[PDB]
Parts: structure tokens; sequence; C-alpha cells
RNA sequence: GGUCAAGAUAGUAAGGGUCCACGGUGGAUGCCCUGGCGCUGGAGCCGAUGAAGGACGCGAUUACCUGCGAAAAGCCCCGACGAGCUGGAGAUACGCUUUGACUCGGGGAUGUCCGAAUGGGGAAACCCACCUCGUAAGAGGUAUCCGCAAGGAUGGGAACUCAGGGAACUGAAACAUCUCAGUACCUGAAGGAGAAGAAAGAGAAUUCGAUUCCGUUAGUAGCGGCGAGCGAACCCGGAUCAGCCCAAAUUCAACCCCUCAAGCCGAAGUGGCUGGAAAGCUACACCUCAGAAGGUGAGAGUCCUGUAGGCGAACGAGCGGUUGACUGUAAGGUCGUUGUUCGUGAAACGAUGACUGAAUCCGCGCGGACCACCGCGCAAGGCUAAAUACUCCCAGUGACCGAUAGCGCAUAGUACCGUGAGGGAAAGGUGAAAAGAACCCCGGGAGGGGAGUGAAAGAGAACCUGAAACCGUGGACUUACAAGCAGUCAUGGCACCUUAUGCGUGUUAUGGCGUGCCUAUUGAAGCAUGAGCCGGCGACUUAGACCUGACGUGCGAGCUUAAGUUGAAAAACGGAGGCGGAGCGAAAGCGAGUCCGAAUAGGGCGGCAUUAGUACGUCGGGCUAGACUCGAAACCAGGUGAGCUA
RNA sequence: UUUAGGAGUGAAAAGCUAACCGAACCUGGAGAUAGCUAGUUCUCCCCGAAAUGUAUUGAGGUACAGCCUCGGAUGUUGACC
RNA sequence: GUCCGGGAGUGAGGCUGCGAGAGCUAACUUCCGUAGCCGAGAGGGAAACAACCCAGACCAUCAGCUAAGGUCCCUAAAUGA
RNA sequence: AAGCGAGUUGUCUGGUAGGGGAGCGUUCAGUCCGCGGAGAAGCCAUACCGGAAGGAGUGGUGGAGCCGACUGAAGUGCGGAUGCCGGCAUGAGUAACGAUAAAAGAAGUGAGAAUCUUCUUCGCCGUAAGGACAAGGGUUCCUGGGGAAGGGUCGUCCGCCC
RNA sequence: GGACUCGGUGAAAUUGAAUUGGCUGUAAAGAUGCGGCCUACCCGUAGCAGGACGAAAAGACCCCGUGGAGCUUUACUAUA
């Protein structure tokens, strides 16, 4: 044993790809002027560009408070073979069950099948879809 | 962390001190006139075995010029006599050989001399 | 880190003072400013790959010895002697490394060395010990290969 | 007040050819009038104490 | 052979140089039990029956230290355990033994000048009155504050909360609102816990109770020379999801799960070699819940201290459990402004400068001024331990250093710098062990001989190995009549031949000529500058969902924080949560399509001859920070002498 | 022996506070910060420049674009004749 | 022919040709653009010497020819017509 | 099972801020069967190979360990920052021994003595460079004793050191 | 009395490195290692200044620097 080898138990298993690069440490290799010593590189803190211009000029438009923007349920793979797991309570897979801020409707049209939903919505988007798919009316707030 | 290279940077200086040849005073274990004189031995040293042809070029242009003038000779305005045989081509080194047998231009004179008409 | 006085000699006189207190990694006897602060190691490691990544450590490690058992039956209580010596009915007393798991904590602590075997049990699985002992042998009749 | 400082030095190379224009005159010339051998540059023993006649003392 | 002759040109080179051998005060690597950094878990000061720490104090000497100063290496007791000798000039000696010399665990005591010390003086080691005592000598003591007539308290503190507390270099590329912030400093408090903490409350669907921290949001709203910039509440975890206070419980003790040093045992065989007994070559058993570091000349389970098994009193705390001596239920407001995220103005809310002490109960405090309606809380004073945030000490623990490295201290912050508070070194190492050494020499001696010591004295009684500019000598070779810091080759030239093989090793008159490196430079080769050398330090990185992006992978419907349980790894459990997501629009809201208005014609979008992705890591630039370091005179808080000129 | 720091002394010089005071020293606030400027460490394979213009209380300061490397791309559109 | 991006540089040059501007058409003075050159590479010619005539390289061979430059010498090459 | 090219043609240019890219090795860590007493690691030198950096052949000496491949981490590497300390330096043996206010010698001693000591001769101050009190140093003064070092010669003199 | 015979002690400011003669020329034109030419037997010490762009603090005269401090004026303005 130990005559003409080097290992004795794998771990030596390399890999089939990589991940790191070359890295840098800033101010290196014993050379390079590199970048501009004048303020930059160290600290700076304010951005590495001009300043606060062309920001000014506009008369500014308020109204940015949270209020409401809604999302969507995409409407495409829900009113087909989908039966029961989409009420306004159990539907919490893509942040739906999160109450308070409405979810409106927004669906297409035509519709060749139907489903059932604990809706709580009456948008004017999915007007071409609000019965065709199926599921009452019931306005809430 | 840590390293402490207060001993490893010895063989470094020496791995280049290989050229501690006969320089001056004691430029073989100097530590000044070493890693500098080495930078001095760092010039056309790179091309000091090719460019030298120019130096030994200063040989056959004194011999090949007009050795045995007892013939005719010209060298310069005679090279058109060289490449006037069947398959001349070759030239020097054969000049270095010309330093041996003097009969390298006996029946190799007027065998190119008037090899025009 | 030094914490000392301020002010200095003639910063601009005599022989290029370059003084003004001591705030550089020059003067021998201090620090270097900026570097290794304690650190607490902040990584999470995906929680998915674990109950299978282990299975992948059984890719070609399948050859590794594995089976089903309960401490020892051909013995009585506990006293570790001919109990471990039982591990001779297969050449397991100086030929490999032996993996250990079990579910007992009353007789599973009597083999701590520097180069020999390891031992820490919690009755579950651990990547920390999946190549350590060449023949992976869990087996407990209580917390065996259960995906649980 | 300082007059042009040292700057350039003169270690080896030179500082060699400086032990020859003086050195020591090298001697070993004479070896006393008659007995033993001291004498100096024309000057009596302390041995027999003499250049040729009575002088000095053992 | 010879008379003459030049031509040819030969050695020495006082001294030196190309090359080797023998070398220094200095000295790093390999390397060393204490000496440094980050830490878990506990513990967490005494207090006129007076503390931190210094000064001058004992052994036949005492000076840097142990204890203690005169009852100065220590005493009552119980007790460990031991029977021998009390710390560095380990001190020779002197002296004590096996029913208590020798070291000591805890409850006490002689306790010198200063510290609060305070009789007075009052510049630490030093001088006085006045009363009790008394063989003529000398013994008992003298200072302020609060129930006041004693007494009780105030001392010095390295990091934890506030409060009186308050600038400032910087940034905005300068530049008074500002960022630093309430930060440096001053002063007051107690426990090692105080600080907010049970309310005229947060939220908002027509809910929810006691503070704080971090987890996630929100890094949103706002703020704002409208500039950098600071930055809650809406939904979240646990430690905790516990009661009562001004006018109709605590104190000594028996028992105790239980901690604190002296301390008790604690495992299991050896021979032979190169050699220092080899734990390396080899051989077999025994010990096993206990097989981490380490000493004895070569890494040892059978030499030994830990680890698993468990014990210990006299004194006391310490986290205590049933109970004995006690009795456990009596102000909004105006004007000027500080804060709060809010630089103060388009806004209630803490409170102050002078003015108003109203309401007074279906009356009263506000939802960010006010109107209307709801929501909740009611003058009036505090306690609330638990976690959050701290780090003087006692075990144990870490991919650090290595005694100009690491705190300056691996026994020094010696001496001191000195005008003053205030600034300080440099420095380690002989082998296991000194056995650090009788015996004839030059010499004053230092230093050197013999020869043991020494396994090994090219360790060597200022001591490992021991590279180097400078520095010590000789030698094989060349050289003063030859010119350039230097160069490389080039024929020769003396030497050598670790392989006759007309082939090379150590080299030089001389030839082509040929000007250094760093490195802020259009620019040189410069006299443009930096450079005598040796040994090290030698910097854009470190934490930050700060972000974008290559590759490998996770998923296509995707990926997780806070610590709660496990706990020498973990981990699943976990939708707080944000990013991707149709969009556009000031937004509203709209809508798979969209702001225009009188609207087939147009820019963006779901769209789309369409990735809808995302997380970890090293990594392109950048970012919140001095965080590439350093070199400036100048602004400040505090404190120190004015014996310098006055 | 009190005066002291932004005050005193003073024969006025803008002299001195302890060998420099255009406002003492020392411990402390931040390293004054720095486009100034010295430097920013072992050895490399293939490619490659601006002092031109616009901006500036802006100039050897800095921003960007033509100007370099790389991932993807441009199925006929290149420059010469 | 054909854009999106991680990241530059350091803004202050010189000269011959091409022509003017301030100008005794004077100035490696100064402004401009246009080829080259040196800021990022060596030589022959040029006495050696950034843009001038010829020429820009993979390391090694005391192998050949072209252009400039030369055909008397110090160091090449016909005082050939 | 991590991708690799001869056969060949142009490019393989030289490259300053830069892009894609390889490594020599030391310290920390993995696996240590290990490598070392014929003694490795510390170091001094010999023409094998390598893209350079470097890896190689052996003794020398030295004394107890030390690195390896697959791997990640680390204050990973200029002689060169007019830096800083520690040591060697050279200005170089010259300028200088101090206020230019004379000294010779007999003799004691012993290691030789010119500057000690017993002493006859000389001269400088003597309102001094006298003695006491003031501040200061604290160990000066002595019985005296030894050169390691100091008194900028040194010395058998100190008020060095006991 | 120092410069020279002899005994001992001998440092600092500074500095890449000396086979360290010159011309005239050339070069960011103030060249000794560059060009082309001429020239010296090498070394030691006394002495002298033309010499290294003599030394020292990176001109502090000046300018550049969105540097500081200091004083004054009704400079913008705080303020006892």
């Amino acid at each position: 044993h130990d005559l003409k080898p080097t290992p004795g138990s794998r771990k030596d298993r390399k890999r089939v790809g990589r991940g790191p690069g070359g890295t840098d440490k800033t101010a290196g290799r014993g050379h390079k002027g590199q970048k501009s010593r004048s303020g930059a590189g160290k600290g700076a803190f304010f951005e590495g560009g001009r300043s606060r211009l062309i920001a000014r000029l506009p008369k500014r438009g308020f109204n940015n408070v949270g209020t409401t923007y809604e999302v969507v349920k995409l409407s495409q793979l829900q009113d087909l073979e989908d039966t029961t797991f989409d009420r306004d309570t159990l539907e919490a897979y893509r942040l739906v069950r999160r109450k308070n801020r409405p979810v409106k409707l927004l669906a297409s049209g035509e519709i060749s099948r139907a489903v059932t939903v604990h809706v709580d919505a009456a948008s004017a988007a999915a007007i071409k879809a609000v019965e065709a798919a199926g599921g009452r009316v019931v306005l809430p707030e | 962390p840590r390293a402490k290279t207060g001993i490893v940077r010895r063989r470094r200086h020496k791995k280049v001190l290989k050229r501690a040849k006969g320089f001056w005073g004691s430029r073989s274990k100097q530590y000044r006139n070493a890693f500098q004189t080495l930078l001095n031995a760092a010039t056309y040293e790179y091309r000091d075995r090719r460019n030298k042809k120019r130096d030994f070029r200063r040989l056959w242009i004194q011999r090949i010029n007009a050795g045995a003038r007892l013939h005719g000779m010209n060298y310069s305005t005679f090279i058109n006599g060289l490449k006037r045989a069947n398959i001349d081509l070759n030239r020097k080194v054969l000049a270095d050989i010309a330093a041996r047998e003097p009969e390298a231009f006996k029946a190799l004179v007027d065998a190119s001399r008037n090899a025009r008409q | 880190v030094s914490k000392t006085g301020r002010k200095m000699y003639g910063q601009k006189g005599t022989g290029n003072a370059r003084h003004g207190d001591r705030s550089v990694p020059t003067f021998v006897g201090g620090g270097v400013a900026f570097g290794p602060k304690p650190r607490s190691y902040d990584y999470t490691l995906p929680r998915q790959v674990r109950q299978l990544g282990l299975a992948m450590a059984i890719a070609s490690r399948q050859e590794g010895g594995k089976l089903v058992a309960v401490d020892g039956f051909d013995i009585a209580d506990a006293k570790t002697k001919n109990f471990i010596s039982w591990a001779k009915q297969n050449g397991l007393d100086g030929t490999e490394k032996v993996l250990l798991v079990t579910d007992d904590e009353n007789t599973r602590r009597a083999a701590r060395n520097v180069s020999w075997v390891s031992v820490l049990p919690v009755a579950g699985v651990n990547v920390y010990d999946i190549l350590r002992h060449d023949r992976l042998v869990i087996d407990a009749a209580a917390l065996e290969i259960v995906e649980e | 007040a300082k007059h042009p400082v040292p700057k350039k030095k003169t270690s080896k190379s030179k500082r060699d050819m400086r032990r020859s224009h003086h050195a020591l005159t090298a001697p070993n010339l004479t070896e006393c009038p008659q007995c033993h051998g001291k004498k100096l540059s024309h000057h009596i023993c302390p041995n027999c104490g003499y250049y040729d006649g009575r002088q000095v003392l053992a």
C-alpha cells in the first residue's frame, strides 16, 4: 500500500462547471493609476454622476399614496375545468386572500365553459365575462 | 490569515542572481549591484544570439571582398557571377568553409567570370 | 484602536515630518485600520435540496454498506465489549469507518476517538455524516429510512 | 549652515588603492654593532648597550 | 659559440579585481507552556465593627513582587489534605515530621501617612491644644448633613437608562435653515438594574388592552437653500400574552431541589535495531457511558493530572420550597418656541415666556385646522420583576497572532520627555537537565589552553538553526599605458578536463557600439524627480435582501424574515412579507387594450414571428461608511503650570 | 502671589503666556477633508484611445458621445470600382 | 450594412504636408481642420537624435534577396565605363 | 465521466486606462493509508523541464516533524511609499581633546609609568575661579578597595562600582 | 595658536550608481557615459574654488486652490 498513488477516498470529484470569477480588491497588483483619486472611490456617498438637475422643471403631480392598484388573476386557465378552490378566502396562491384592497374582475369574452367563484367584485373590464363563466352578482362595497 | 514572508523572499533574489557572473567588485552576492546589474543584463541580451550575425557579418566582406586578386575579383560587382552558374542559390557559411581549401576558386573563377557570352 | 494624544511635531519643517498624530499603518506597534470584524456567518442554504441531495450522495455510494437492525440481540443489557466485537461478523472492527444513528440515548455513547469513529446522534439524518463513515448504516426500527 | 552634503559615496573600487602610497616603509636593515641584534637607525642596544663601546646597561 | 643590433615581447604589480574556503555586533524562517482578539454559561463591589490604591514597612540581606508594617509571609475554630522547610540573589544556613510542622477552604483580627479619614498644620510618609488614666512617666478622643437629643449617611470606580447636557472639521463638490445631534465634555442617582412600561390608549370592517428590542413593512407618508438627507402608523415573532398605588406587605429561623473555593479516588502488557529510553519496523491481550490540551532527553491507553461515577464539614451567601416570632385588603388657548419623521407651516399631539383654573357627566380628550356624525378614553400619583441593551470576575470554548509579530505590559508602561496635565520604551528562546565546570600557562583582569562534564557543547555561563550591503585573508587568472556609470555577445587569454570523445567548466586585453530603474511626466536617456543597504508594514476592501450582470443549479406558476421546539450540524413547521406581476393614467379610475373629446389616426401596453420567472455563490461598475492609508498650519470641550519676558 | 486662552501683560511691536501665539499646551471631538499628491506588492495569452463638441461660480475638475473589450444581433443593408 | 449592456481613459499634446487667423507670411508662439507620426514598438538613411526615403516583427539558424543608404579608409560595398 | 486538434490559410500585430483567460506557493481547513533517523522540515549550491513565475538531481548543515493531490478560505508576493524602527554605514581617520590662565624632577607603587603619591623650586585667581548661609541634586565625605564601562587618550585617581 | 611626525576617540546634514579629461556640437539647446576628435604612467596627501544645475524645508516673492487663520469696512447677516 501507498507505493505509487496519491489518494485513497474520493472527494477529489471535481465538478462539471464553475461559478466564481477573478475578483478584485481595488488598488492592486502593485500597479495601475486606476480611476480618479479626486473624491471618487472612497466615500463619495452622493451618486457617481452629476447632481440634482433635470429633476427640477416639472410642475410635479401629487397623489402617490397607496390607495389601490390591484393585480389580476390573468384570466385564461380558470374558467374551464377548474371547480372549487377559488373563493375569496381559499384563493391564496398568488396573493388573493389578502383582503382590504379590491381585486375587481378583468376577464375576456366568448367563454365555452363555466365555473364558480366567491366573487366580491363587479369591474367593467370583465363585462364580456361575469356570467358566461358564471357566478352570481352580489355587490359588496 | 497570516503569512510572515521573512524568509521566503530569499530564494527570489537568488533565483535571478543566477547571473552572478564576473561583473565587478563583488556583484555576485551584492544586493544592489545585482538586482539592477541584472536589469542591466536585461537589454539586447534577449537578442544577443541573433543580432550577432551583424557582428560576424563584419568578416566575409574583407575575405569575400577580394582575396586572391591574382585572378580578377570584385565580390560586389561579381555576385552576379555567383548566381550565374546552374544552381547557385547558397551563399555564406560556405564563406566560413572558404577559410579551408584555397582551391575554392580555381576552376571556379572563369566558370562565372565571363559566363555572360 | 490605539487611543492616544493628538497634535504633533513640526509637520512642515526639519526633514519632511509627515506627522500629525498616528493614523496610518506605518508606525510599528498598532493596527492597520479596517479589516476582520467578528462576523456571524450569514447564509441560509436552500431548504429544498436536503431530503434528496442526500439521496444524491447515494448516487455511486450505493455500494456503501447499508441495512436494517437494532443495536444487538445476541447480547443482554449494555456494557460495550463483545457488543462492538459483534461487529466482526462482517469485518467491522478495523476495515472501514462505520456510520451510526440509532434511537436510544442510554447505550449509544462509548466510542469517541481522534481518528477512529464519530458518534453524535439525534435519530435523524445529517449531511454532516454521510461520507464521514464510508458504509452508511442508519437502521433503528424507530427512525429508519422513513421519508418522514 | 551646511555645505554641500555627502550624497555620493566612495565604498569599494577605490579605498583599495590607498594602501601603497604610504603603507609602512618596510624595514629590517641592520642588526646591532656586535652582540645579539637591535640597533635602530644608528642607535645603541639595551642589550650590551653599545655601538662599539661602553653605554646603557642590561 | 661568439662581437653588434633592433625587431618579438616576457615576470613582479606595493594595492585591486572575475571565482571558493573561513567569518562579525545584527539577524528572520521552521518553532515555543504563559502574553494578545472575537465568545458561550454563570456570577455581578465593601461601605466611621471605614473602601480603590499608593508611600515608607519583616525572615543573620531586602531592593521590582506573595502576605502582611510591627501579633508584617501570618493567628480563633471546623476542615481539606499533608508530614516536611516558608515566592524571584531557586538564597547556603538556621529550624520544625509522622494525634497536626508544611499549603490552605470560610464566618473573625493586629490594621501604620493619605483616601470620606475629618482634631488642628495641612506641600501622602510630618509640628499643636484640650478631658477621662495615673508608682514622678503616660493611657481613653475631638468633622458636615437628615426623624434632630444619639445616630444614619457622603469614598473611589473600566462598559448598562436618563437628566442639567452641547459645539464642532465635514456634505450640499464652496456657501448662515440643515447632516454630524443631541455626538465630545461637565455635572446627579442606585442596583448591578434602573429607564418607557395598567392609559383623558393604537387601530379602523361597525377591532384591539399592560414598555422595549430585533424580525417584516416602509427603506412607504412626510420632511425639505423643495438640495444631500431623516424617516412612524397600517399586517407580523418571542421573552411577555399577570395586579395595585396619594383625601370618600416586610423583618430573624428549622428544614432545601441548589450553588462557592483546600480536597477524594478515576481506567487498562512489553521485548530487539539506526539510537537519547524510539510510541517508526513487528508482535499479541487487556480498558470502553469515561479514549479534548499536556510533563518526564525520540508524537506513550497499560507513569500521571482531566473526561463518565459520584462525595465534603465549621462560615455564609446563593435561585429557594411548608412554616414559627408579623397582622397580606385607601389642565385646553393665543403669541414666541423645544420635540416628535415632520427645517415649524395648508394641520391636532409633550411643554414653556405673560396672561385664562373653564368644564364639572349622556359634561369632558382627540382622529392629523374646522362642519356634521361616529370611535374610544376621563382631572387627579406611582409599582410592575420576565425578555431588549451591558460586560470588572469564575470554567469552557474559536479555518488568529507570534514575544519591534499581538494592547504599549509573554513580569518595564525602568530610567523618564518635562514648563504642565500629559507622551514612552527597546527587549523574549540553552538541552529533558545545567551537570552553567577541580586541575599547570600569557595576563592586572577581561579573553583564550589542557580535560571531565556534554548521548550530541561548529547549545556553550548576553546561549537554536543562522541567509546579507558594509566587513577578514589567501589563492587558479587577467590588469595601469588604458580611458566612459553599465551592458550582451564577440577570436584570444590562465585554469578544469563529477563521461581521450581538438569538446567545457572559474574567466579577460579588447570590439559594435550601446546612457541607468522607479515613475506625477505630450514630451528625455537625462542634470526632472525618489532611491546607501539590509529586515517588515505594502491599502477601493469589510457587514450591509445597498443594485445591475457571466456561469451552474432550484423551480415555470416562483423564492422567504423574525427564532419557537430540536440543539457539537440540522431541520421541516413558518405566505410578516416584497419582488416578478397586463398596462396606462397626475391620479382617480380605467382596462386586456390605452391619456386626447366631439375621438381608424397616433406614442406606450395585455400585447407580442411572447421567457410570465425567481433564489445562492464567487464575481463588471456602483452604494450606505474614514472604510484606498497617510501630509498640513485652523475651529472646540476639558484640564496644566505663568519658577520664560511682565 | 492672583491675573488665563480666545483673556491677561503690555513702552503699542500687532510684541508675550513658558525656546513660533496672525489667538498656549496636553487628553479628548473627525483622519480638516481633499478633485492636491507619493505610493498602492509575484509572473501573463489574443484586442485597444481622447487635450475633438456640447456642460459648468467650469476649466491640467468632472459628465457624456464618436473613440476598446465582451453577450446577443443585424439571412443581403457593406465600403472600392 | 446591423443596436442593448459591466466596465475605460483622461481632457491640458508635437511635428512635416494642406491654408489662413494675432504676425517686420517671424516664432518645436499661438487657433483651426485634414494623412501620418511620437503619448502605446526597434533600425538602415539621418554623425548618434519623436513625425523625414524604405520598413513594423511567434522564439530559435554565424542560410537568400529587396528599398533606402553606399561602391577609398577608420566599420560593408566597382576611384567601372 | 470536467471537451480537445494535428493536416492548412490569413490573423498570431508590440502595447499605455481596459476586456476574456493560466498559474508558482505560503498560511487555515478535508481525507491522512501517510512522507522523515539511511533524519525530512532551516538553509547553501550543481547546464531536466516549464509560457514566465517557478517545479527538478544532491550533499552540505540542522534538529525535531512535515506537507500532498480534488477543495474553499488568508493582513497571497514591489528592493524600491525622499517612509518608521533595528543593525551595518560612509563624510576618515582627516577637523577636533574645550575658553593658549607656563612647568621640570627626585622619590612611593608596580604591569610598564608623562599628567597619583612625601616634596624644593613656577605661575594664574585671590571682590576670586575663597569659606558659610539660599534652591537644587540626595549621596556627596570617608576605612578603602577591581577596570567590564563611563570621566570624548588612557591610566594603578572618581564623588564608577562594594 | 590651527595646516605637517605620533598614541586614543571620530559623528552628523546627505546620498542610484563613478574605468570622475576636454572641445565643438547635439539634446525639452547649462552634456563629463551622446555624437566626431584630441589627450594622460597609475596612486597618496597638502591646498584651492569653476564644477555636479552645491547642500536644507517639495520658494513660504507670485499664480493656480469653489485652503485656513488673522484685521478692518455701512461687505449678506447673527448677536451680548
